[PDB]
């Protein structure tokens, strides 16, 4: 049993590579998709009242 | 091999700090039970504090164990 | 691919009065969204076969290195102790409740879409 | 150059939405004194520009650390986190990220014997953040290996199918230990990211460039 | 209903959710069931014209 | 004998004609990067304009704003080309982003080129087709260029004014230098007085002239005070400065 | 004709339908289903460690014995604590 | 039936989204049906404002959250706005909402 | 009437012909846009932290190699073996 | 109907930039600068001089399922000082 590895810098660079890939994949592939779903639902839920009142005012059918 | 003998003796004397950290951790978890009994409406908040508290408390155990490793396998 | 409602309008205006009630179902089926039917079941993907063969090669390589190791038998028994928990998680975890809990984690799936109402966008 | 199609409402999307909203909620934005409207909206957008992305960073660290921590519990696998350089490199990385943010706030200027004592107390966060998670992963694997040898010894020196109750008891103890290792894997990933959020939120505070001139009524 | 649409979703075709039903987690209301019946009745457009 | 050879190779192959003849494949790309590197010669851009002129109407939005910025830097105005660019912008205005439209409107404001349909499509694209915080990321000189463009052409669009008034604040005006801030404040206040539109964010313009009135002359201060009194009457109160606290 | 389709359907039928808690009628011996899951977990561990030890044996264990042998190797080449001595004793035991 | 295409396409698009959204709707069908909403959403992720509705919740800004949602779906009224503006242009008048004093 | 040309790229119906391709984010398209728009302006603190930890661990590897080479040098100068051979 | 068959059409797919992740981990594990663990960079004359079994140290070839802990598969260099 050894505490230290063969190279501390190699393991540190492995951690940096893995975490930087998780950062790029999060910011680039995951967070656009997440925010497309979330901001569609949130924009509709935040604008339902104003949207329906504006469309009710525009609608000449009544 | 008097150095390795003292390594075994020193690691066995080194892990005494786990007693104090276990007594403190049990005090903190018993207070978590108490604080959930006082006000359960915020209980899922309190457990979070407990975990965070356990977190920092656990670190005092690991700085013990690290010294044990620094005694045993350095 | 044009507007489907514009196709509904053109197809309804293009029919005669005698043909309208007969052709309403076909005008409905023409401007209805494509839900693509199930294709023929094929082989596994290139990436799926790469994943399975790479997982098997990693498992074999790690089991070989665990055999070569100094405390080899406790390595091969740690594998049994971990596979036991992977077995017991398939039996313990309430996967329907876990699915709906994760659905509650995101606000997009926690509630229904509250958006356009019918009375605002009606056209008499 | 063509991206893949995603089903809306998938379980990984919902899980990562909840995780991101959690680590984003750890450092909430401050309410301004003025009401938020179009006069205050560039001040709000610049406040969000000056705030560091601790939600993205904490989600990054949570996902990578829980992935390595759970890799430690798959068969034929050890955690990368149980390595010293990996876990303590992540810890020194979070401490240096917080320090680089706090230095850049102070104009890239480095910071009455209270200042070296607080310097050592702050500098020990670099040791503690990585050594905690690394020590927990190393201790759990080491404890399992020592415990497994004792369990193996019981049926090696008492017959394969000749000692059922003691072998059953020690395998119950080993199985409860592996369940504890699952709990410790999840907990230490969450602890690393919570302490990451508090360490960077010590320096996340910035000036709100609000309105300097207004119509009073 | 929303539960029937969840049962027809891909997520309930996956292996860990083959035998599960979404009604057992949250059942549909009486309004939701009668509105699913009413919408199935009004899926014929000629019936909708006559009804209106 | 290599020096006579390199003198023969240096005056016949590496010339401006082969430079503008290799720049025919992707001409908004090449005109953009050659104009940024500093190559602003007239005859090359005369060649470049008839290079793009067929294929303008099917260009991308990034290539349109690249070509328009390049011809802004070369200062060469081709009426049929900018009619083609204006028709491209008016054709697919929903695809254009606000920063691209601000660069395009800056080029169309350097010359006096405008249609009614182009102005309505740019205002519709900035207002409706783009994010409402896109003027916040703009920089107040670009927005003041757009405001003076719409004021010069007399096109009144109150929704576009309410959109690009959002970009004027303490932040975006504080990003500018002092002369550029004075020019931007004068342009924005003149355009807002032309339109008769005094939003709640005009005061961040007015304050940017009144926190530092040392750079402003007396007639410019009279103009700023005229817009200040007009905004006081429109917004419904009196204009104070806020101190540090 | 396909192999992975039958493998998926067969593992589904084994995972979901095949239940030895009701097929063997273990509801009389055990209280609940979760107790059966815990005992099947620990029984999986016991059978696995016995198959590994039973698989390849007789060998000098790298894990610490508590001073107990397998009752057939008092001091041959399996219970030896020194490893080089156990190696040469294994060699003179393998020559036989 | 002067403007029934615009109202009926709004009804049909929202009915399909609301029918399929959290269940099985692909992202491609959403970006086909509402491309400008996806564009305005991508602007927030691009310009590091992907937590802007969380920021408006942290600041307690319910009016600004309503304005944010209404300004993201503001393009749904753009076909009607352009049609009525072209009608008023052919009649020779000005469009009412375009003017500051309208 | 309000034609289809007013609805051209603003507002579309659900697809009847085929399901289109997914519209990429600008970050999914190019790494240059991600790097210049979000990775460097927002995450340069994290990148500087990774750079600092790799630099610092290279320094620690240098110190460990210097101490190890020093021990090896005095071991071969003392005439003894620096390493234990062992038993195979 | 539903879009279930549309998603069943697409097979298993990797995370989008996983090839860059595996390339970075492999490039960290093979481009180290130092030689392979256990091995020593010797001269070309010494490499061409020695046979295969003498060049292999016994510490680098452990026995697969060793009956005794410390069994090595090869016995290298009986000719030594
Ligand atoms: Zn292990």
């Amino acid at each position: 049993m050894k505490l230290l590895p063969e190279s501390l810098q190699q393991e540190a660079a492995t951690a940096a590579v893995v975490a930087s890939w998780v950062l790029w994949h999060l910011d680039t592939q995951l967070l656009p998709t997440i925010m497309r779903e979330h901001k569609l639902h949130a924009c509709w839920a935040a604008a339902a009242k104003r949207y329906n009142e504006k469309l009710f005012k525009l609608n000449p059918s009544y | 091999s008097v150095l390795a003998a003292s390594k075994m003796v020193g690691a066995g004397c080194a892990t005494i700090a786990l007693a104090g950290v276990g007594a403190g951790l049990g005090v903190m978890f018993g207070s978590l039970i108490n604080g959930a009994a006082r006000n359960p409406n915020i209980a899922k908040q309190l457990v979070g504090y407990a975990l965070l508290g356990f977190a920092l408390t656990e670190s005092i155990a690991l700085f013990s164990l690290l010294v044990v490793f620094l005694i045993l396998f350095a | 691919e044009g507007n489907s409602v514009a196709g509904i309008i053109k197809s309804v205006n293009e029919t005669s009065g005698a043909n309208l009630l007969s052709s309403l179902k076909t005008i409905k089926a023409q401007a209805a969204p494509i839900y693509p039917a199930a294709a023929s079941s094929t082989g596994y993907s290139t990436q799926a076969k790469i994943a399975l063969f790479g997982a098997l090669s990693w498992i074999l390589y790690r089991a070989d290195g665990q055999s070569k190791a100094h405390e080899w038998i406790v390595d091969l028994n740690l594998n049994v102790l971990q596979a036991a928990w992977l077995i017991s998680f398939s039996s313990l975890i309430p996967f329907r409740a876990v699915y709906f809990a994760f659905r509650g984690m995101a606000p997009a799936t926690a509630s229904t879409l509250n958006g356009l109402k019918t009375f605002s966008s009606i056209s008499l | 150059s063509s991206v893949r199609d995603v089903k809306t409402g998938s379980l990984p999307t919902n899980f990562l939405t909840g995780v991101y909203r959690f680590w984003r909620s750890q450092n909430p934005a401050e309410k301004p004194h003025d009401p938020v409207n179009d006069r205050l909206l560039p001040a709000v957008v610049d406040a969000s520009d000056k705030r560091a992305s601790i939600g993205t960073w904490a989600t990054t660290f949570f996902c990578t650390i829980i992935s390595c921590n759970l890799l430690g519990l798959m068969p034929f696998n050890e955690a990368p986190t149980s390595g010293l350089g990996f876990a303590t490199g992540l810890g020194v990385s979070v401490w240096a990220t917080a320090t680089i943010l706090g230095l850049s706030k102070t104009g890239f200027k480095f910071p009455f014997i209270f200042v070296p004592l607080e310097t050592i107390s702050y500098t020990f966060r670099a040791v503690s953040l990585g050594v905690r998670l690394w020590v927990n992963m190393l201790a759990g694997h080491t404890l399992l290996h020592i415990l497994t040898g004792m369990a193996l010894a019981l049926p090696f020196s008492l017959g394969f199918f000749s000692m059922v109750p003691a072998t059953f008891g020690v395998c119950c103890l080993l199985s409860a230990l592996v369940g504890l290792e699952y709990l410790v894997a999840v907990l230490q990933s969450g602890v690393f990211s919570i302490l990451s959020t508090v360490y960077v939120g010590e320096f996340n505070h910035d000036k709100f460039i609000g309105p300097a001139a207004k119509i009073v009524k | 209903t929303f539960a029937q649409r969840l049962n027809s979703s891909p997520a309930f075709s996956s292996f860990l959710l083959k035998r599960e039903k979404a009604e057992s987690e949250v059942p549909p209301s009486e309004l939701e069931l009668e509105a699913a019946q009413k919408a199935a009745e009004l899926e014929d457009p000629e019936v909708a014209l006559r009804t209106l | 004998p290599s020096q006579n050879l390199v003198s023969t190779f240096a005056n016949k192959v590496i010339v401006e004609e082969n430079l503008v003849n290799v720049a025919e494949i992707d001409v908004p790309f090449w005109s953009y990067w050659l104009s940024s590197a500093g190559f602003t010669s007239k005859d090359a851009f005369v060649k470049f304009a008839e290079a793009v002129k067929p294929k303008v109407a099917a260009l991308s939005t990034s290539d349109i704003t690249n070509l328009t910025v390049a011809f802004k830097r070369a200062n060469y105005y081709d009426k049929d080309l900018f009619t083609g660019i204006e028709a491209n912008v008016s054709a697919n205005f929903t695809k254009f982003e606000t920063e691209q439209l601000l660069q395009i409107v800056a080029t169309f404001d350097a010359f006096n080129h405008s249609s009614v349909a182009f102005l309505d499509d740019v205002a519709d694209s900035i207002t409706y087709c783009n994010h409402y915080l896109a003027p916040v990321r703009a920089g107040a000189d670009e927005l003041a260029t757009l405001l003076t463009y719409y004021a010069k052409n007399g096109h009144e669009r109150a929704d576009l004014l309410a959109t690009v008034a959002r970009g004027f604040s303490e932040v975006s005006l504080g990003k500018l230098s002092a002369a550029q801030r004075k020019d931007t404040v004068l342009s924005a206040l003149k355009a807002f007085q032309t339109f008769g539109f005094y939003p709640e964010s005009i005061e961040a313009v007015i304050g940017a002239a009144l926190v530092s009135p040392a750079e402003y002359s007396a007639e410019e201060l009279k103009e700023v005070e005229a817009v200040k009194v007009a905004a006081e009457n429109a917004l419904g109160g009196e204009f104070v400065l806020i101190q540090e606290g | 004709m396909a192999v992975t389709s039958f493998l998926g359907k067969a593992f589904e039928k084994y995972f979901y339908d095949f239940s030895a808690y009701e097929q063997f009628g273990l509801n009389r011996f055990l209280s609940s289903k979760g107790q059966y899951v815990a005992l099947r977990h620990v029984g999986f561990v016991m059978v696995g460690v016995n198959v590994l030890l039973a698989a390849n044996f007789p060998f000098n264990p790298p894990f610490p014995t508590i001073g107990m042998c397998p009752a057939g190797w008092e001091g041959t080449w399996v219970c030896q604590a020194d490893k080089a001595k156990a190696l040469e004793m294994y060699k003179e035991w393998k020559k036989s | 039936e002067e403007e029934e295409l615009w109202l009926l396409t709004l009804t049909q698009q929202f009915k399909h989204i609301q029918k399929h959204f959290g269940i099985d709707l692909p992202h491609s069908v959403v970006a086909h049906m509402d491309p400008l909403l996806i564009k305005k959403i991508d602007w927030e992720t691009t310009n590091a404002l992907e937590d802007f509705d969380i920021t408006l919740d942290d600041m307690g800004a319910e009016d600004a959250k309503e304005q944010w949602g209404a300004e993201n779906l503001s393009h749904h009224f753009l076909p009607l706005i352009r049609y009525r503006r072209d009608l008023a242009r052919k009649n020779g008048d000005r469009y009412g909402p375009d003017l500051v004093n309208g | 009437v309000l034609g289809e040309v007013y609805l051209k790229d603003i507002l579309r119906t659900p697809p009847t012909g085929a399901i289109p391709a997914n519209v990429p984010h600008p970050f999914q398209t190019s790494f240059y846009t991600y790097a210049t728009k979000k990775l460097i302006p927002r995450h340069w603190y994290l990148l500087g932290g990774f750079t600092f930890t790799i630099t610092l661990y290279g320094i620690l590897d240098g110190l460990r190699d210097s101490g190890k080479k020093k021990a090896y040098d005095e071991a071969i100068h003392a005439g003894k073996t620096p390493y234990t051979a062992g038993g195979h | 109907m539903s879009y279930s068959a549309y998603f069943a059409k697409a097979g298993f797919q990797f995370p989008a930039g996983l090839s860059a992740l595996v390339a970075g981990i492999v490039a960290l594990n093979v481009c180290t600068g130092r030689p392979t663990k256990g091995t020593k960079e010797i001269s070309n004359a010494e490499y061409n001089a020695t046979p295969i079994g003498y060049l292999q140290s016994p510490d680098q070839h452990p026995t697969a399922f060793p009956k005794v802990p410390g069994m090595k598969d090869v016995h290298g260099s009986p000719h030594h000082h």
